């Protein structure tokens, strides 16, 4: 099986900082820069 | 939202008359939030410069970015002259319409932490 | 696959509040339409408002009148909670002349009738007036939106009058909610529910027919390149 | 930043409102034009959203 | 009060375009952008490669003898296939490539189809070695957002294997709000939007459809219940 990326997979980096995904949000609802481009992940500031 | 902003730009100038502050804000003398004193109150020029009839009034001018919600302005709430900041303001309306009674959640918060 | 046109169903009472939902919408669209509604409701909708007001023996703003207890900041703050409609399209500016007499408590009906003047809200309570106190305003009603601070346009008519800040905008208040609704195995579909506060000057629906109309016309600007 | 420069367009208007209230954080030296206060944000990592 | 804005249009061949509406009253630099951007970035239509039929390849876990790449990675290469149909009533076509090793597969060795242009012809698709050959059945849909494989499940053969589709041919929108001003008022808006396509649909023809769009279900606050 193929699996993607859905809500409830845990996502983690190098640092300690894990979490599942609890909402996947279409591109035009993202945060995005002033040149248009969104970013990917949102993550919370009171994890660190 | 219910934290007020303080400014230091013209803390601790005192003038003569309410007007002669706003026309120091004007030139960028004082800040909008800098604590001054006008004849012997301790005020600043959002409580003077914005004295709004009712919250609608200063949470509409905050959709239109005349003020922050954390400028402390003037605005009459339950017959009361408050000198609070809009978002003070708009977490007692937060109170006041998710129990449905206003008097009561008036009594419930403390507004001016 | 095309989903199929939503419904617009209204719950208006009286003439200040009404609820509007549009169901179902496709993903997103729910923000995508509410967002630009709420931002043309609180700053585009034509409207009314005082902004001068002209008061005898009154130097400054931040003073007060013998034999009123109201000081000129509350009647101020009063007189912006004053709603006029128009009865003339071309009418632009009218003035309202008040002279009253103490023991008296003065309110909006008192203002001297103007033709093809309306006002809304009659009851609305201006000053308390007590015996020997003589009060004479002559408050300035221009024609706006959205909402101007007097120091930005500083109108002052006479000497010694009082710029005030004017509440153009009819639109007390906007709160739109997108909540996730279904249509059979289809179930990111939103449903749009826009609330509107009106100072009853305009319906609440016809804030919201002002303001779709108004975000039409804009998108007729899309034409005619360079 | 400098990308948008050469395509012709400036400081946005809703930047502009960033940076009065990233002087009031603190964040950027008041007095300094939007572009150096862009910057200045842009060294710690941080950028108008 | 202020007139009509004056509409400029600025384009960089069939992908890029900036579209500049100026003056504007305060606050509708995002009043209209916005919409137009979120607009833009879902719902606008387009195509993509919905399932690919590979001769003696039963399943996309598999390799293929003389190919570089395996079936995963050849899917993952289709999918950035830009395919513009000329004729607005195609809703459906197939792309064949038959290609024998050694040579590098591109694009621009799917056969010829009428009313069909493959808008990056340059792109590779699949490395073939000696004795390698390749021999596939594309499909490409017209639709609108983001369809998985798992939904569609579109299998036009026994051995087919569903492709999840990004339909959406716009890249990339922003919007600019500048200050401009017209007269003795200075608080008017400049919006200029900017929008990145893939080419099979121009950015021109983007926003005319994401204006339409908005249009429509600006006819829908009508008739109240
Ligand atoms: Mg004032
Ligand atoms: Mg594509």
């Amino acid at each position: 099986q193929k699996r993607k990326l859905q809500v409830g997979d845990k996502l983690a980096n190098r640092h300690g900082n894990k979490g599942v995904v609890a909402k996947i949000l279409p591109v035009e609802d993202m945060p995005h820069l002033p040149d248009g481009t969104p970013v990917d992940v949102i993550l919370n500031p009171l994890g660190v | 939202i219910t934290q007020v902003r303080k400014e230091k730009k013209g803390a601790g100038l005192e003038f003569a008359t309410p007007e002669e502050a706003l026309a120091a804000h004007e030139r960028g003398e004082v800040a909008l939030n800098a604590p001054i004193k006008v004849a012997g109150r301790e005020t600043s020029v959002g409580r003077l410069k914005y004295v709004f009839a009712n919250p609608d009034e200063a949470l509409l001018a905050v959709a239109h970015g005349i003020v922050d919600l954390q400028d402390v302005v003037t605005v009459r709430y339950m017959g009361k002259r408050l000198e609070t900041s809009p978002g003070r303001i708009l977490f007692a309306r937060i109170v006041a319409e998710a129990v449905e009674d206003e008097k009561v959640a008036w009594e419930l918060i403390q507004l001016d932490v | 696959s095309k989903l199929k046109a939503p419904v617009f169903t209204v719950r208006t009472q009286g003439r200040e509040y009404g609820e509007f939902v549009l169901e179902p919408l496709e993903r997103g669209f729910g923000v995508t339409l509410g967002n630009p509604l709420r931002r043309i409701l609180l700053s585009s909708i034509p409207g009314t408002a005082v902004t001068s007001v002209y008061i005898e023996d009154v130097l400054h703003e931040f003073s007060t009148i013998p034999g009123v207890k109201e000081d000129v900041v509350e009647i101020i703050l009063n007189l912006k909670e004053l709603v006029v409609r128009f009865l003339n399209p071309s009418l632009q500016t009218v003035t309202l002349l008040l002279k009253a007499e103490g023991p008296k408590e003065v309110k909006a009906r008192d203002f001297l009738p103007v033709a093809d003047v309306e006002i809304m809200n009659p009851d609305l309570h201006i000053a308390t007036l007590e015996e020997g106190g003589r009060l004479n305003m002559e408050v300035r009603v221009d024609r706006g939106v959205g909402y101007v601070p007097a120091e930005k346009h500083g109108i002052k008519d006479r000497i010694n009058a009082i710029p005030v800040d004017a509440v153009f905008s009819p639109v007390r208040r906007v709160a739109f909610q997108v909540e996730d609704t279904r249509l059979g195995q289809r179930t990111d579909l939103d449903k749009l529910t826009l609330r509107i506060w009106t100072d009853g000057s305009v319906t609440p629906l016809e804030a919201l027919n002002q303001a779709v109309e108004i975000l039409r016309e804009h998108l007729t600007y899309f034409s005619n390149p360079q | 930043f400098g990308k948008r420069k050469g395509e012709g367009f400036g400081v946005d208007k809703r930047e502009v409102e960033v940076l009065r209230r990233a002087e009031k954080l603190g964040l950027v030296t008041p007095g300094k034009t939007p572009e150096e206060q862009l910057k200045e944000l842009f060294l710690q990592g941080k950028v108008v959203l």
